[PDB]
């Protein structure tokens, strides 16, 4: 019963930074699950961004150096939070963002292939506009 | 959701129900996430609330899955949403005094 | 060209939820109730355990979803039902 | 049937009660031929998540079938630091297992008028305070910079969960852990009044049992407190946190010693290309 | 990466009509590492089928899938009104995964 | 029949190192009434291990590979089963990744290995 | 060692159907003092079954066919042993008819299969 | 597992007569509380004999010669291992003289027979 919740719609300036939250209700821990951040330009198809599987933050080759992906586990009074920071914004990053989580517990599942994953459970959408 | 009313003083009964007949672990909480009851194996645990002395459950019904809550001495400060947590069926009833 | 090559001894796991037997080495001359139980319901030890440390593997354990707990729980239910016989039980039926 | 007043005939069985001896020996849970038991050698392992230092054994280590509430007696010890394990922190209804790194020794003695329903237990003060200091350090590492105000008393309920119930020498001791847990934490020895009670609640199932009257003389229960079982208090709008002890679900005793393990099936048969 | 090609780019069908949508990889995916997603407008895309033909738990069993190394075939039988949304095929064979194009099924 | 654990030491390493470790770790790893019950239970362990080994050799007996630790059969690969340069097979993969990858082709390969004894 | 009965299901049918049923039915078919006596008698059943199976594999071990369910040797037929078109063999006969028919040649064939390992 | 003695009847005779005697003597040689202890000890004899036989077949399993009483491998002799006309081998020597003579080459031959399964 993952009921993954993101932050709200935001708009920024070019040449700046931004941060999108991802609170993971119903997730045991990010040791068992894995968070894949993905995006979608308006009208286009879904474009992968990055992941933090087994507490190893990694982004794709298009986005290196510009994107930070962090995570804090289920400690205390807050659910597990993933977070997406983007430095040096351009006007071509206006998009609907998603954090996704998938279970990496079973090796013989089929939802994941050595850290390359199908996206079994989804957020709801964080639109960022750039002006 | 369910709504159960009372007047004053008399007993009132709320229910969970599982569908396994296995006496699995449950907990009864309120809206502010204060505990009211807890199964611990085959033992009963109360909670640090105003229903610490006045809450009770029929122990012999747990083997048949039914997980009741029996409140005695219904005062005005006992009108709040009470929540079963059994496995995932976070059942919500609302008590009215 | 190239074709099927059947091997044997391949390091591949699965998961299991199976039967799993006790125990250590009891005395088999005492009246201590754990020793009587471990005699009549378990096997002795083996003085050479084989701890094979693995290479760069990474398993993901989950303590809270383990099928080993229920099985030793049932074994200790058997131990306490056979050792400490009460004077009077009061267990309900609810038929 | 039929239908809410289901026929709850509370049956009763009368059997003979010889006074028995009782001292738990370790138990090794082996796996049969064709299976294998993995093991996490990571000393700071949660309980979930990936463990990189996996080894493989045929049979587990020595596990003592020790039945107790609110304190884990004669257990095993963490290698590096005091570990804190839970199915779901923020649930406020899941038993926080706290495993120690050093054994806090306890002496529960029934001396020899001689008031057969009376015994006392001694915990070495300022060994206990150091242990609670390390526990509060790890709890602040989980929670932040809160005041642990306080380790309270048990909240009530059943007798076997309110008190440190255990067995020793065939006699069932129900202690009083109220003085051992009372401290707020801003950022000589203790005597525990421990009676002997004999209309018990079974932990095996839902029932009650009655045992024989107590034994002749001195009962010695030299032990090790190597664990805790805590719960929490939800709410409210920072505040301070309160950790009342709990327990009673005996499988929480066996998710403290079957913690490292996992059972796998070995499938040795694979296919591949060649250059034959 | 390994570019996918979804076909056709746009179709439309009626209620109770078997719809076949193909997805062709530039390479051959022997190992069936292809997912299938449905996106209704204004929502998040839910997963329909992983590993080519493995059906997810909370999915009605009307769907079926097939894999032939390079051709991946999604088959809808007894199409309903709820199933009208942009589909996607994903190759999660090699890092990074990349998706299809979108078969906007309409009436 | 206690050599089932010695198989597992080569997990995590790649397929060629495991294939060498096969041969290496195979060559290197080779009257009270309450006591007769222990004797019978230890014999029921040992005979069960021997029967599981003989069943595993009988399942290699269908394919013409009984007793052989490594055998090279006569069933040619349809190359839609891991269409991959086999340098990448024997250098970049472990056995768990094979049991994940060709899992949907393995009943086909077993049927072909059974049918190629006729 | 309870798979000796599963051999017999293919009696009555001809030799080719029985040869297919070989592979198919081989792949598919794989502390009181008065109780220790039952344990010992069940172990004396199981170990005897294992020893009879190993003796049957050792008698195939002479001929170079140990472990193989079907093997094809190197002893050519003198064609005075069922001088018969083998379509009629594998279609018109059952195995009981072979054990009746070449019964006077079987010690000769066993001697040749022993002597053709030298 | 009582056929270990029948091996020894061909000692003293030369290697060819012993090789014939292999096939010949292989084909030809195939509730009181104090009584359950005898039953358990006889089973611990028989199961130990079966396990020693299976270990001896597993050591032939590395070399591709499991089950075969005589196998002919693919490891060519470096002829610095008994550089001798093999008429003199199979006619003038016994097996004890071979275990004495090539004793310093036998680990080399075992390593080559292991390595020639790869
Ligand atoms: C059981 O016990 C377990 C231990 O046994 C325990 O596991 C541990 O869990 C904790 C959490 O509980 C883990 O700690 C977290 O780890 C996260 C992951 O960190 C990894 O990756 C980051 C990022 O690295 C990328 O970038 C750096 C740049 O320097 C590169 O060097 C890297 O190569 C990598 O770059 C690649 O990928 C990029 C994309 O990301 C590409 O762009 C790039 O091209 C490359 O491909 C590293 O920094 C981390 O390394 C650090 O720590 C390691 C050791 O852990 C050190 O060796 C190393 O030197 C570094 O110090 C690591 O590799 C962290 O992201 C996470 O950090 C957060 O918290 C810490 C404090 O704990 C903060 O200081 C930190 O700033 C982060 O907080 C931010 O985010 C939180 C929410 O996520 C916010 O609340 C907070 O406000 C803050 O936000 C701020 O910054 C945001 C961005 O950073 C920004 O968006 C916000 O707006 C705001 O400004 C934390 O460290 C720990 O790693 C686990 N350890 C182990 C061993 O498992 C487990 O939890 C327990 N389980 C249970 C159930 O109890
Ligand atoms: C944690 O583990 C430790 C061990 O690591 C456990 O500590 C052991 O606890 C047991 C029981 O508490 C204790 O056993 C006693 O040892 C005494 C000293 O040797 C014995 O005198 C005593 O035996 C008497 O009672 C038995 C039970 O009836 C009789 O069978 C026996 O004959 C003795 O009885 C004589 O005296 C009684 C007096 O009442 C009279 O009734 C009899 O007729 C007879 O005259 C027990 O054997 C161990 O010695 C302890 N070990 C240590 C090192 O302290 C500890 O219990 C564990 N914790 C928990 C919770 O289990
Ligand atoms: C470990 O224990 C914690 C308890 O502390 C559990 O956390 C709760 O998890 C449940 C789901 O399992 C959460 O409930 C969900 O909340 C979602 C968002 O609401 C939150 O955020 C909004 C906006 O900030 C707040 O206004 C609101 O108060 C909440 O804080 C809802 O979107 C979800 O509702 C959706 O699903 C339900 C299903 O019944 C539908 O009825 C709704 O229509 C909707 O579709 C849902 O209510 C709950 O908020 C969490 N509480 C806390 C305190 O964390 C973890 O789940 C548990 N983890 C595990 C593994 O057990
Ligand atoms: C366990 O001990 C505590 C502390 O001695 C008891 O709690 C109260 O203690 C005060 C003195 O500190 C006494 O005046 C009270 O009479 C005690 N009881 C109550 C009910 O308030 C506690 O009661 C003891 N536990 C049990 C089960 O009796
Ligand atoms: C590839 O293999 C996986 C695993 O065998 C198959 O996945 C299963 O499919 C069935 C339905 O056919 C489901 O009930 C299972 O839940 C699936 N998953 C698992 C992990 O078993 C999948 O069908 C196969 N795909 C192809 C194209 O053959
Ligand atoms: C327990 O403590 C009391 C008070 O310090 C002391 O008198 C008694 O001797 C102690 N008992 C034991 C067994 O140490
Ligand atoms: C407990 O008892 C043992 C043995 O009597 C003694 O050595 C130890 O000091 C005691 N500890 C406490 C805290 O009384
Ligand atoms: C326990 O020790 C800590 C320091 O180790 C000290 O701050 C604290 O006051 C002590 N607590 C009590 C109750 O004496
Ligand atoms: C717990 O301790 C408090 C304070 O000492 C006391 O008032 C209360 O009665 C005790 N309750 C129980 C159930 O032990
Ligand atoms: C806790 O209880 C003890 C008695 O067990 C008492 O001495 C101490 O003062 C109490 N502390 C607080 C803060 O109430
Ligand atoms: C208590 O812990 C110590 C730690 O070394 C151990 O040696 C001792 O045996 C334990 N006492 C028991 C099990 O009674």
């Amino acid at each position: 019963q993952i009921h993954l919740v993101q932050s709200g719609t935001e708009v920024k300036k070019p040449g700046s930074s931004v941060t999108v939250s991802c609170k993971a209700y119903g997730v045991n821990t990010f040791g068992l699950y894995a968070v894949n951040w993905v995006r979608q330009a308006p009208g286009q198809s879904l474009e992968y961004i990055g992941q933090i599987w087994r507490w190893k933050s990694s982004a794709s080759h298009h986005f290196r150096g510009r994107v930070l992906i962090s995570a804090v586990d289920l400690t205390g009074s807050s659910p597990p939070i993933s977070s997406l920071e983007i430095k040096n914004l351009t006007s071509d990053d206006t998009a609907v963002y998603f954090c996704t989580t998938t279970s990496t517990y079973d090796k013989w599942s089929g939802l994941h292939h050595d850290g390359v994953m199908a996206f079994s459970s989804w957020g709801q959408g964080t639109l960022i506009s750039v002006s | 959701k369910k709504v159960v009313l009372g007047k004053k003083g008399d007993t009132v009964e709320l229910t969970c129900t599982a569908s396994q007949k296995k006496s699995i672990q449950f907990h009864w909480k309120n809206s502010n996430q204060i505990k009211i009851l807890g199964n611990q194996g085959s033992f009963l645990t109360k909670g640090p609330s105003k229903l610490n002395d006045r809450a009770d459950s029929r122990r012999s019904l747990w083997d048949q899955g039914n997980f009741p809550l029996i409140i005695k001495n219904l005062k005005i400060e006992d009108s709040d949403t009470y929540i079963c947590e059994v496995e995932d069926q976070k059942e919500e009833v609302q008590l009215l005094v | 060209n190239l074709w099927v090559t059947v091997y044997y001894g391949v390091p591949v796991w699965k998961d299991a939820e199976t039967t799993l037997f006790c125990a250590s080495d009891a005395k088999a001359y005492e009246t201590e109730k754990h020793n009587v139980w471990a005699t009549h319901a378990c096997v002795p030890t083996d003085p050479n355990p084989q701890e094979i440390h693995l290479e760069n593997v990474t398993e993901e354990f989950n303590m809270w979803k383990n099928n080993m707990v229920e099985q030793m729980h049932t074994d200790i239910i058997s131990l306490w039902d056979q050792s400490l016989k009460p004077c009077v039980k009061l267990t309900p039926l609810c038929v | 049937k039929e239908y809410r007043l289901i026929n709850c005939n509370t049956s009763a069985i009368t059997q003979a009660c010889p006074k028995v001896s009782f001292e738990p020996i370790p138990i090794h849970y082996c796996a049969p031929a064709g299976f294998a038991i993995l093991k996490c050698k990571d000393k700071k392992f949660n309980g979930t998540g990936p463990c990189p230092s996996v080894s493989t054994v045929q049979c587990t280590h020595g596990i003592k079938p020790v039945v107790s509430t609110q304190l884990l007696l004669n257990g095993s010890l963490a290698e590096e630091e005091v570990m804190i394990r839970s199915e779901n922190i923020t649930n406020n209804a899941k038993n926080i297992l706290v495993q120690f790194n050093t054994p806090v020794q306890i002496n529960c003695t029934r001396p020899n008028i001689g008031d057969i329903r009376q015994a006392h237990c001694n915990v070495s003060k300022a060994t206990w305070n150091e242990t609670l200091g390390k526990v509060v350090k790890q709890l602040r590492k989980h929670f932040g910079n809160n005041t642990i105000i306080r380790f309270a008393n048990s909240s009530g309920g059943d007798l076997e969960v309110t008190t440190h119930s255990f067995n020793c020498g065939g006699e069932f001791f129900y202690c009083n852990t109220s003085g051992l847990f009372n401290s707020t934490w801003i950022s000589d020895s203790i005597t525990l009044p421990c009676r002997i009670k004999q209309i018990i609640n079974m932990w095996q199932r839902i029932g009650q049992a009655m045992y024989a009257p107590p034994i002749q003389g001195v009962i010695r229960c030299v032990s090790n407190i190597t664990g805790l079982i805590l719960t929490r208090d939800g709410g409210s709008t920072s505040t301070t946190e309160t950790f009342r002890p709990g327990g009673g679900d005996m499988r929480d005793n066996w998710r403290s010693e079957l913690y490292k393990y996992k059972v796998v099936k070995i499938e040795p048969l694979g296919v591949a290309p060649t250059r034959c | 990466d390994i570019q996918m090609t979804q076909s056709p780019s746009t179709l439309s069908a009626s209620i109770g009509d078997t719809v076949r949508i193909s997805c062709r990889a530039s390479q051959s995916i022997t190992g069936n590492w292809v997912a299938w997603y449905q996106q209704r407008p204004g929502k998040a895309p839910r997963l329909l089928i992983y590993r080519g033909a493995a059906l997810l738990g909370g999915v009605p069993s009307r769907f079926s899938g097939s894999a032939a190394g390079t051709d991946f075939t999604l088959t809808i039988g007894n199409l309903q009104a709820e199933d009208f949304g942009t589909f996607y095929c994903q190759q999660y064979d090699t890092y990074p995964g990349t998706f299809g194009q979108g078969t906007k099924v309409e009436v | 029949g206690a050599v089932f654990l010695g198989f597992l030491g080569a997990a995590g390493s790649t397929m060629g190192a495991a294939s060498m470790t096969l041969t290496v770790q195979a060559r290197n790893l080779l009257h009270l009434l309450k006591l007769t019950v222990w004797g019978i239970k230890q014999l029921q362990a040992r005979v069960l291990a021997v029967e599981r080994y003989l069943r595993d050799q009988q399942l290699l007996g269908i394919w013409g590979c009984s007793g052989k630790l490594i055998c090279c059969t006569n069933v040619p690969w349809n190359s839609s089963w891991s269409n991959r340069n086999l340098s990448e097979i024997w250098d970049n993969m472990t056995w768990l990744q094979w049991d994940k990858e060709i899992s949907n082709y393995t009943q086909i390969i077993y049927g072909l290995l059974e049918e190629s004894q006729n």
